[PDB]
């Protein structure tokens, strides 16, 4: 039984901006090893969603909260919570005798973490009290620091390993940040250049743990699992805050199970819910006071699907050279080789011993579970990457080591141990950057790879319906005009992307500038892009390099895609044995689909899928 | 079609039946050129789980208004939001309509988006437009969307019409287009019609806030008492932005009125009146009460909120409020308060504690038990003795009435008098199976409603089937004594400021129960559960109370609430603590200069006396 935490006060800087820059001297909470400083404040991954907010501080019913606690700052503050309970006493008194901790000064608290500060019978597997720094109430607290803590019921929260995992925990806390009545001359005499009405609002944000406007970070959702929110809130009266999740509602317990899809914060209140979000993507959850959100407080919760998972492409086209990089490779070893791509004397990357990366641009932020790794053999000797860890980013400014899982300071992946290793490691959680670097650990007398990440798509989109996989039908597939000749019948029910057979693909019956393939889809669809091919067949070679897509939701009515005004070439394949892929950057979306070819070499010839996601029936 | 609507923008004008010109929600049957009671609302949408619907609005309008939803499931295409969502057109296309512009809405009534079934049937939700709030919701851009348990609608026909949807709204008129509005589903002043409900059949109030801004209001009915989480309410407690399904048991017949109550709220609107006539018919020992009684009566004596150490001057601060100065009168004024007294007519029951302050006799009332007010007004100016909470309040010895006056709250004052008052109890006005046993209740002197109060006339009433906090805020400023305190404690005799803010709020004490900065430590000893009722009045803004001790402390309304309890101010609700916590304790007024001003008090941790 038991459980410590080695939690502290810190002063630090507070920005957000994304549109002079606000700079803010605030101080929050941090937990390390011990080590005092320079060794060990970190966290980060899935946490990032705390933000300003100390650290979780996760108890079970019946075991001990031990909370030391180091004070940073120039003015004396306090851990303190309602469950800073027993401390039996001896004729030396009780409430101020720890009262608090002036800088430098170290405390721990330590208490029994009674029935009477738990969750009920009536449900939720977790309550969600909150820490302050008493000393101040409204002073100290405003400027710098709020804690969430949380106690489950027994066989809860995972054994040595994390909290809780069940189900996905955050705890969003909402209020007016007003400055100024918090820290004075390091933070009011900055930017110097005048009291209340002239820029008072400048000074108040109203934010969500701490981010105004749409700056929150950490909400990586994921769909269909239940998700338990923490929304604890404070301040002053103005701070009502009437929170809603958009278009989503959540249940609370309370001796009953009430359902309801806004539920207001009296400051001081808290509180928890359980909501599964049925529909993945980007969603806001904010304040709905009118005032209250168009001066900030509001975020953005960003809800993957499971069922996404898709090779980004770097075996495959949709991934150009030009993407890669490197620490600079010894040898001719270049990147631009990854994955599969065993060609002549060069398949894969390669630096000397000195420390390296591999960083890649996906040319767009993008959701990626997991790296596939490769190594190669060159003159007998093994070549592999052992051990490495991913670092990631949006604008190529931030970067971070990714962490997961992994208790301590980042997980290392294991790579692969001989050429042709083919190691698939997984990130759930999952990255969110558009850059993906690659440092490695580990090596066999070099460092070499090829790789081939695996994501879907910001949206849980980018996938591949039907065709190939054949789950729509070649009853659903028609097309213009076809080659049929004894034997042989091109139908178009054969354009099915990576199909070996007889009459292996789609042909019109001879060659038009303007032909067409249909896709019956018969569910109204969006449309992300389309993978498109050519087929060889007795020793000649034809394939479609040129072409243009109509859609209709109307069944004998058609409309051209148009790009930047005019309407658009398609360009892809310059043979038959490969797929290459299209965009579609504004994405069409209808329940029929047509196909035109263009510039068609030596024959006219396809197969394809079509990529993209489901959305409502009957509209 | 599961089914199906079609909402308009239209740009009408509004007199409140002042004149304004406003952008609300209009329905037709497919373009073209309601029930008055509605009023301003969009239309009240409706739909059963599983069954779901689709809008098509046409924005006949200036204003490019869109619709969002509150409570359903949509797609991007549904809500009305333009936010960096990454989604791109066609399905932003929705996410915000423009002006001319007739655009189609979906969305559905999914499983999961249903009621609990420990929930009412039917959960208010509503809508709006999710394009500048405050530029939008005002001009008329709310209406009601309720889900609702499966055979649902069915029942209708079967079931209760008795189905009104509130609409409290603080229009800021002056938003999307000169001062503001306080409406009741877009009235004034009592305006407004329908409102009428059957005699011994109850009514169900879907309940919608509407703010714009940190807004807040408590809404009551004349003589009337509230259920919605089946716990009584009394109240109709309601924030900025709330949804609330409760309803009212409508005993007796006639006009009674709703209406928001605090303080300048009256004076901008948001009072309409409920009708409740007879209704057309159509059928197709060891036990029991015992009777309470009081000899009480309303005296009048100084009251001094003291004595702990004195800080002198410097103390710009703390002593401000309590030292006697050039232009002060600190910690002593002249007050009436209710004592049970000792010494007279109809004997007596007489003794003090420190403990509760001002704070009256407790009274206490069982469900069936009746109460027995032998009241006489001992000192000075005329005062009334009514309780907030129980009903059947009548003299003993008659239904009449002084003959001059309705009802006795209002008037028949008793100057040097005694008055015997009854205080039936039913179970109408009692907790409910939900609500904790013994919810809290004050009574005053409705010699007006307010201003004799604030002199210092006040104490707890329990009605349940006893350490009492109420916070109290004293004017002093609007009580009666303040001319027999100015000229008995001030310096110079009777010429002094007038008004002036320099004294003003300096003469309003913050109470802790009429009690100050610090008072009371109390006498509470270790590991000894108690019921603490506590309670705001005085000056309103809501209220964050909480124990901060040698444990902290927690306590239970249902699931237990930790360094937060919430009342909402001329109001009150009661709480259970265990008490193994220990000495010396912060007791919250704890919000804004409400703590600096007035909060503090102590708890104890003494043990080893036993009987
Ligand atoms: C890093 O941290 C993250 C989280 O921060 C963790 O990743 C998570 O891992 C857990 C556990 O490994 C994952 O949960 C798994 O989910 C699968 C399948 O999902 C379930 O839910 C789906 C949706 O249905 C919902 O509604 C159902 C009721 O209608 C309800 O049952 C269900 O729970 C859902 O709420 C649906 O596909 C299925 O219903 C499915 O159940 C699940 O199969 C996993 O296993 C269960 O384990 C319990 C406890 O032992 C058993 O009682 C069940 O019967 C399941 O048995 C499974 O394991 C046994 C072997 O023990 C095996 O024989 C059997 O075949 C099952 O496989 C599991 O619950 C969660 O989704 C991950 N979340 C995220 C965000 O990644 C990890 O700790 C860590 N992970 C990594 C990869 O590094
Ligand atoms: C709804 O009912 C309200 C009252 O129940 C009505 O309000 C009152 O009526 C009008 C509109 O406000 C006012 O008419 C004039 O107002 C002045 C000044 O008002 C007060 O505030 C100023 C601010 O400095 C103060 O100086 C004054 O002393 C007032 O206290 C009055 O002095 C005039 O007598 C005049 O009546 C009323 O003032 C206002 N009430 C009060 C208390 O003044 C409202 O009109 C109704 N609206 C509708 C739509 O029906
Ligand atoms: C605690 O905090 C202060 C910082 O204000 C400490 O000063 C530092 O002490 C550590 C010793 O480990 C050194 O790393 C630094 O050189 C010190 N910083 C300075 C002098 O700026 C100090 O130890 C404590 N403060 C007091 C007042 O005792
Ligand atoms: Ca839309
Ligand atoms: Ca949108
Ligand atoms: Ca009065
Ligand atoms: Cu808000
Ligand atoms: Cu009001």
């Amino acid at each position: 039984k038991t459980r410590h935490y080695f939690i502290a006060a810190v002063e630090r800087l507070w920005d957000y901006g994304m549109s002079s820059v606000p700079q803010f001297k605030k101080v929050v909470f941090q937990e390390f090893t011990d080590g005092s400083f320079t060794q060990p404040l970190y966290r980060g991954e899935l946490n990032e969603h705390l933000g300003l907010l100390g650290p979780y501080i996760r108890a079970e019913v019946e075991d001990n909260i031990m909370v030391t606690f180091r004070n940073q700052a120039s003015r004396p503050y306090s851990f303190y919570s309602s469950l800073i309970s027993y401390e039996e006493d001896q004729r030396q008194g009780a409430e101020p005798r720890k009262n608090f901790v002036k800088p430098n000064e170290t405390k721990t608290y330590f208490w029994k973490v009674q029935h009477h500060m738990a969750p009920t019978k009536d449900e939720f597997d977790c309550k969600a009290w909150a820490y302050f720094s008493d000393v101040d109430l409204e002073k100290d607290v405003h400027s710098g620091l709020i804690g969430p803590l949380l106690v489950c019921h027994t066989n809860t929260l995972n054994p040595a390993h994390g909290r809780q995992v069940t189900v996905q925990e955050f705890a969003l806390f909402f209020t007016i940040f007003d400055e100024t009545k918090s820290w004075y001359f390091t933070e009011n005499m900055e930017r110097n250049c005048m009291e209340d009405p002239t820029f008072k609002e400048n000074y108040r944000f109203h934010a969500i743990n701490g981010y105004i406007m749409d700056t929150l970070p950490g909400l990586v959702m994921a769909q269909d699992q239940r998700i338990r929110w923490y929304l604890l809130s404070m301040g002053s009266n103005e701070n009502i805050h009437s929170i809603h999740f958009s278009g989503h509602v959540f249940t609370v317990r309370k001796k009953e199970e009430y359902k309801m899809a806004l539920y207001n914060l009296y400051p001081g209140v808290f509180e928890t819910v359980e909501m599964l979000p049925s529909k993945a993507g980007i969603w806001r959850v904010e304040c709905l006071i009118g005032e209250h959100l168009h001066a900030g407080m509001s975020t953005l919760f960003l809800v993957y699907s499971n069922k996404c998972q898709t090779p980004l492409g770097m075996a495959s086209g949709h991934i150009r050279d030009f993407q890669i990089t490197a620490s600079g490779q010894y040898g001719q070893w270049a990147p631009k080789l990854a994955r599969l791509h065993y060609s002549g004397s060069i398949n894969a990357w390669s630096t000397k011993e000195p420390f390296s990366w591999i960083k890649v641009d996906l040319l767009a932020p993008m959701i990626i579970h997991g790296i596939k790794t490769q190594g190669a053999r060159q003159k007998f000797s093994s070549l592999y990457i052992s051990q490495f860890i991913i670092m990631y980013s949006l604008d190529g400014k931030k970067w971070q080591t990714y962490r997961g899982n992994s208790t301590g300071t980042l997980m290392v992946f294991f790579g692969n141990v001989d050429s042709s290793g083919i190691k698939h490691n997984i990130f759930n959680p999952p990255i969110i950057a558009r850059y993906i670097r690659l440092h490695p650990t580990h090596y066999s007398i070099r460092s070499t790879l090829r790789m081939e990440l695996m994501g879907c798509d910001l949206n849980s989109c980018s996938m591949p319906l039907g065709m190939e996989s054949k789950a729509i039908s070649d009853a659903q597939i028609t097309a213009s005009s076809y080659f049929t000749n004894m034997f042989a019948t091109w139908s178009p029910s054969k354009a099915r992307l990576h199909l070996q057979g007889r009459s292996n693909a789609w042909r019109p019956q001879v060659n038009n500038p303007k032909e067409w393939l249909q896709v019956d889809f018969q569910k109204t669809m969006k449309v992300t892009g389309v993978t498109t091919q050519g087929v060889k067949s007795l020793l000649t070679s034809m394939y479609v390099k040129e072409f243009l897509i109509s859609s209709s939701q109307d069944g004998h009515q058609w409309t051209l895609f148009f790009q930047n005004g005019k309407v658009k070439v398609f360009q892809g394949n310059q043979d038959s044995f490969t797929p290459v892929v299209n965009s579609l950057d504004p994405p069409l979306l209808t329940r029929y689909l047509r196909i035109h070819p263009q510039s068609w070499v030596h024959q006219i010839a396809l197969r394809m899928e079509v990529l993209g996601c489901e959305a409502q029936d009957l509209y | 079609a599961t089914r199906r609507y079609y909402l308009g923008a239209v740009e009408l004008s509004w007199d409140y039946m002042v004149v304004y010109k406003k952008t609300l929600f209009v329905e037709f049957t497919d373009h073209l050129f309601r029930p008055p009671w509605m009023g301003l609302l969009g239309p009240t949408i409706q739909a059963e789980v599983y069954d779901t619907v689709v809008i098509t609005l046409k924005n006949m309008a200036s204003h490019p208004v869109s619709l969002h939803a509150v409570g359903v499931s949509y797609w991007k295409a549904s809500e009305g939001a333009e936010y960096d969502d990454q989604t791109s057109q066609r399905e932003k296309e929705d996410d915000k309509v423009f002006p001319g512009g007739s655009h189609t809405y979906v969305w559905q009534v999914l499983k999961e988006n249903g009621p609990m079934a420990s929930d009412p049937l039917c959960l208010t939700y509503s809508y709006l437009s999710h394009v500048d709030l405050v530029k939008d919701l005002n001009s008329g851009l709310i209406g009601a969307l309720l889900v609702c348990r499966e055979g649902s609608l069915a029942k209708e026909k079967t079931q209760t019409l008795h189905k009104f949807i509130l609409l409290f709204a603080v229009f800021d008129e002056g938003k999307s287009w000169w001062p503001k509005m306080h409406t009741v589903n877009g009235y004034v002043n009592r305006s407004l019609p329908g409102l009428i409900g059957c005699h011994r059949k109850s009514v169900y109030w879907h309940v919608i806030g509407m703010g714009t801004t940190p807004e807040v209001h408590s809404i009551f009915l004349e003589g009337h008492t509230f259920l919605v989480r089946n716990h009584r309410q009394a109240s109709l407690e309601i924030s900025p932005i709330t949804f609330l399904t409760a309803q009212t048991l409508l005993m007796d017949l006639g006009q009674f009125l709703l209406f928001c109550h605090i303080s300048s709220h009256q004076h901008d609107g948001m009072e309409a009146y409920v009708k409740v006539d007879s209704c057309p018919e159509e059928p197709q020992a060891k036990k029991h009460p015992k009777t309470w009684v009081h000899y009480i009566a309303a005296e009048e004596e100084d009251w001094d909120y003291a004595p702990l150490v004195l800080a002198p001057d410097d103390r710009s601060y703390k002593s401000q409020y309590l030292n006697n100065g050039p232009q002060r009168i600190g910690r002593k004024y002249k007050k009436v308060r209710f004592m049970a007294y000792t010494d007279e007519t109809f004997k007596t029951r007489e003794a003090i504690q420190h403990e509760s302050g001002i704070l009256g006799p407790l009274l206490y009332g069982e469900v069936g038990d009746t109460l027995l007010i032998i009241f006489k007004n001992q000192a000075s100016r005329p005062y009334n003795i009514y309780p907030h909470g129980i009903t059947d309040v009548r003299p003993l010895y008659s239904r009449r009435l002084p003959k001059g006056v309705k009802h006795l709250k209002d008037f028949p004052i008793l100057p040097g008098e005694i008055f015997k008052y009854k205080w039936t109890v039913t179970v109408e006005d009692g907790p409910t199976k939900s609500d904790p046993r013994c919810l809290t209740r004050y009574y005053s002197s409705f010699v007006n409603m307010e201003r004799d109060l604030a002199s210092g006339l006040i104490g707890p009433l329990l009605i349940c089937y006893r350490n009492v906090i109420l916070f109290s805020v004293f004017d002093e400023n609007r009580s009666w004594y303040l001319t027999e305190n100015i000229q008995r404690f001030l310096p110079n005799p009777a010429g002094v400021q007038l008004e002036d803010p320099e004294f003003q709020a300096s003469n309003i004490m913050h109470s802790i129960n009429g009690y100050v900065f610090d008072s009371l430590q109390l006498s509470v000893c270790l590991h000894e559960v108690a019921y603490w009722y506590i309670l705001s009045i005085g000056a309103q803004t809501d209220f964050l109370s909480v124990f901060f001790s040698g444990y902290t402390f927690k306590h239970k309304m249902v699931y237990e609430d930790t360094l937060t309890l919430f009342p909402f101010s001329g109001e009150t609700v009661f709480m259970s603590m265990e008490n193994p916590g220990l000495w010396i304790l912060g007791c919250h007024n704890s919000d804004f200069r409400n703590r600096g001003m007035t909060a503090l008090l102590k708890v104890s941790s003494c043990d080893k006396n036993t009987g």
